[PDB]
């Protein structure tokens, strides 16, 4: 919400980056099932398409404004599985896609970010 | 109760060859049998009974498909016992229900038979249970269980399964009466996954418990070969302790025909490989020697069939023979080769011929038909 | 370092066998023929060759 | 093609329709080998029972699976000559292919 | 899986039967040249396997397509024969002669 | 949520509907676009669609686009032996057809949705497309039949030309695509 | 798990933790031959394989067995070093030669 604030009032060229995000989801659900709700996929509750949702969606910018509300996640789902839930559904949402290539790692190139599915 | 349970160690036989002869079972037996069914193959099961080695029939299935429940019902009146001349129908049990009746119907069904044959059993008779529909029996369990709370494990089968399973088979063998006589109390396990297919519980399970397991296939019916049971899948640990009342009644030679004639297997299956498949034309004699022993072996040792009243029913000592001298016609064969002799000649000596027709030579001219059949090859051999 | 994905792929994997199994199956006998016409050859090489060599 | 031998069939060769260079020192015949595949006219250089066969391997290393001229062993005297047929069969089918 | 007593003889043709089980491994038999051919031409087969590229071919062409066109047992169980013709016999050798003898 | 197509939700819904389409990804992840599955998806309806075809555009429309599909599918057909010892079993029907299909889907089953033209279709632009093919297909038998090498079969300008018709403009087109009709027969009739 | 325990002098014989791991390595690389075999042809691997070859063998049919029969660590052990004979010594490098001129 400091986003907007520094956007909108103060006018800005912020870059917020966000960065464990798999971590979020982590306590997310403790209290989404200790508590109680029917886990809505994989477990996990299913209002987490909303929760990722009212996170991802503020970016952009606004008619005749010198803000900027740029959003960067960057996170980690175990293997390489983007169909582990939680990129999964961040995809949906979202809107770039940037991959780190495993292989590539280890045969010492950096960044080592290639398209291989990495879909702008 | 019935005291005692004694121990296994007395065949049970039911004159088909290559079943007891290779694979025998007692009466503590416990089999199984796959293959499609509801198409042909069934012929055995039938035809089992009929001459078995048993005096009471009992049969059920229970799960089967419709129509072909109704083939049993109708064939088994046509059956006249080779054993008294009385209608073979009298001294059967038919417990069977299709599939489309009460839940625990089909629940009920084994222990129905399984405890109607200690009654007769008691009797001092001998008994012969089969099943069918094997496969299909714990579904219903899985129904029951489903409108309880027992999730399962495995694949859907409820977690009883190698425990309702266990007791079934913990009724067989060599009980004492209190009658004080023995009855025979033999299961065969006619099971069937949904596709041959061996990572169903069901099987697995199964299969741990008995003892004897006879692999039936489509291949060798295809081939034209009732019956078609394919030896290598196939085992017996019943062996062991039949060996004892193998050789002390019919032959003191007898194991050692059977464990010759296995060798073939082990060494056709090991010998053919590419050189089946690229067939006569760089080969040597004794290569090919093997498999022509091999035709012999299966045209008449294992070929067998259900239409005759001189070759369906058998005994030991009928095969035995047989056996016998195919081996006594392999023993100079390679005393013949290595002479340098013509192979694809003495398979062209009508004396071999005559072995060939031993099995539709009725059981009570044979043991004169081999005696003097025999000494032929003996004459036939250093005719060369 | 990676397993599979997790679902459907179990069809898409089977579909696998069937290329492979099948596949396999024929792939013999597309040298069944080649082993065939082989023997042939084998056989007609040495013959004119032996005789007018040493004639 | 040209070829090398024992002296004694050697001439033959170097009659007509080809190029002899039989010795019975070289048992490498590099020294043909390279000199020959500049015109390639030579599509064999035959050798003889009378050196051995198999260990080309110096052409092996220069051919690398290339069809430049193969030898069949001769006799160099007849009094036969037809083992290698019946052995023949066994050239090809001991190292791959069920053998005999 | 069932369907033996229904025909044969008495219901309809007796050799029908049969004629079921021969077309059957002789289709397959041949559909599958159709790909080992995309390996080496029709050359290195044989004239009589190279029929079973045809027999396919007419067999999935004519025989199996049958549009609208609405038919009868007889009128069906002719052309399975006739088409068979292209082969040579002794190919349909689960058939007694006598019944080939009557067709082909 | 799997993009694993045995979803339920999904799944239920074919047994609801007419015509459908799938999307393959890695499809989308190479150029192709608008990305389905040639094999993969399949419409009902077009059993119905025939009179107007018939009539309004040509009437031996149904009958050339069933004759390419021949091909659609059927190209699958090698495929998956290609996949078990190379595309080097090849020989004359072979590379015919694997060829044949590339181009297909090169120019005649993607397209791009920024491209000004090359975004909207018609018809009978379309209509013109598959003849194109068609054609080249069938000289090419006769090339082939004759002994040609298509390798150079390749590399005839009038493959290329044949490469770029989706670019072209309709107005243009009818001509332009009856211009290159000749050169058909011109690179092949030469030849 | 445990064995470089229980083992060596005063307990056993002294060169029993030695022979092991000679052995462990040399049936491994004997199989591990058997396998390429089959692939790019037989007789293009390394001629110094065809002993390591019959030395699977011998482990093989000609040890494993014993049937039924009591066994004994000596009369084990004895033909524990029999199997390495074949194999000459400057070949055994996991064990020292004392053992080695304790017997062969």
């Amino acid at each position: 919400t400091v986003a907007e604030y520094l956007a909108f009032e103060h006018d800005y060229h912020v870059l917020v980056i966000l960065t464990d995000m798999t971590n979020y989801c982590e306590a997310l659900r403790e209290i989404g099932a200790a508590r109680e709700e029917i886990p809505g996929r994989r477990g996990y509750p299913g209002y987490m398409y909303t929760d990722l949702a009212t996170i991802y969606e503020r970016a952009g910018v606004v008619e005749g404004k010198k803000g900027s509300v740029t959003q960067i996640p960057i996170l980690s789902m175990p293997d390489d599985d983007r169909t582990h839930p939680i990129p999964d559904l961040t995809g949906y949402i979202t809107e770039g896609q940037i991959q780190l290539s495993r292989e590539l790692h280890r045969k010492g190139i950096y960044p080592p970010i290639d398209p291989l599915p990495s879909l702008s | 109760p019935v005291q005692r349970k004694l121990d296994p160690n007395t065949p049970f036989l039911t004159g088909m060859r290559i079943l007891d002869v290779l694979f025998p079972v007692a009466m503590g037996g416990t089999a199984a049998i796959p293959g499609p069914f509801g198409s042909g193959k069934t012929v055995t099961q039938q035809s089992l009974a009929k001459w078995s080695n048993a005096d009471v029939v009992v049969y059920v299935g229970c799960g089967e498909r419709g129509n072909e429940m109704t083939d049993v019902l109708v064939e088994f009146p046509e059956l006249t016992d080779p054993k008294t001349g009385g209608p073979l129908m009298h001294r059967t049990v038919l417990i069977a229900n299709t599939s489309n009746m009460p839940v625990a119907a089909r629940e009920a069904s084994i222990y129905v038979g399984v405890t109607i044959a200690e009654y007769f059993r008691d009797q001092g008779f001998s008994v012969a249970l089969m099943a069918d529909s094997t496969s299909r029996w714990a579904e219903a369990l899985r129904e029951i269980s489903s409108r309880l709370e027992e999730m399962p494990a495995e694949e859907g089968y409820p977690p009883y399964l190698a425990a309702r399973l266990a007791a079934f088979y913990e009724r067989a063998g060599k009980v004492i009466t209190l009658g004080g006589e023995e009855g025979a109390v033999t299961i065969v396990g006619a099971v069937s996954p949904p596709g041959g297919d061996m990572s169903e519980p069901v099987t697995q399970s199964t299969l741990r418990i008995v003892g004897a397991f006879w692999r039936l296939d489509a291949s060798l019916a295809f081939r034209r070969h009732f019956p078609a049971i394919n030896w290598n899948g196939s085992y017996s640990l019943f062996t062991s302790a039949l060996d004892p009342w193998y050789r002390e009644n019919v032959a003191e030679d007898y194991p050692e025909l059977r464990d010759a004639i296995s060798e073939l297997l082990q060494r056709e299956a090991g010998l053919q490989e590419i050189v089946q498949l690229v067939g006569p034309d760089a080969l040597q004699d004794a290569e090919r020697l093997v498999i022509e022993v091999g035709r012999i072996i299966r045209e008449d040792f294992l070929q067998q069939n259900a239409y005759h009243e001189v070759d369906a029913y058998c005994s030991m000592k009928k095969a035995y023979g047989i056996m016998k001298m195919i081996l006594a016609f392999y023993k100079e064969a390679e005393a013949a080769i290595k002479r340098g002799v013509s192979i694809d000649e003495i398979l062209q000596l009508p004396v071999l011929e005559r072995i060939g027709r031993a099995r539709y030579v009725s059981e009570e001219e044979f043991p004169a038909y081999f005696e003097e059949a025999m000494k032929e090859i003996q004459g036939a051999f250093k005719a060369l | 370092s990676q397993v599979s994905p997790t679902r459907m792929n179990l069809l898409q994997r089977r579909g696998q066998l069937r290329l492979a199994q099948k596949g396999v199956d024929l792939l013999k006998k597309k040298r069944d023929a080649l082993v065939a016409e082989f023997f042939g050859l084998v056989r007609e090489a040495m013959e004119a060759r032996k005789a007018l060599d040493q004639a | 093609m040209a070829v090398i031998a024992d002296p004694e069939t050697a001439q033959g060769f170097r009659l007509a329709g080809l190029e002899g260079y039989g010795a019975s020192s070289a048992e490498e015949a590099q020294s043909l080998l390279e000199t020959l595949v500049e015109r390639g006219g030579y599509a064999l250089v035959a050798v003889d029972e009378a050196l051995l066969p198999d260990p080309e391997r110096a052409v092996e290393r220069l051919m690398r699976g290339r069809d430049l001229p193969v030898l069949l062993p001769i006799a160099g005297l007849k009094e036969a000559f037809q083992g290698h047929d019946v052995e023949g069969y066994m050239r090809e089918l001991v190292r791959k292919t069920i053998g005999f | 899986r069932l369907m033996n007593n229904g025909v044969g003889k008495g219901k309809t043709r007796e050799d029908h039967k049969q004629v079921s089980d021969q077309l059957y491994s002789a289709y397959a038999n041949g559909v599958d040249i159709r790909k080992l051919v995309a390996i080496i031409g029709e050359d290195a087969l044989t004239e009589n396997d190279r029929r079973y590229l045809q027999f396919a071919d007419a067999f999935e062409r004519f025989f199996i397509n049958q549009g609208q066109q609405n038919r009868s047992i007889e009128e069906s169980l002719q052309i399975a024969w006739a088409l068979l013709s292209m082969l040579p016999q002794g190919e349909l050798k689960r058939i007694s002669k006598d019944h080939i003898g009557k067709y082909y």
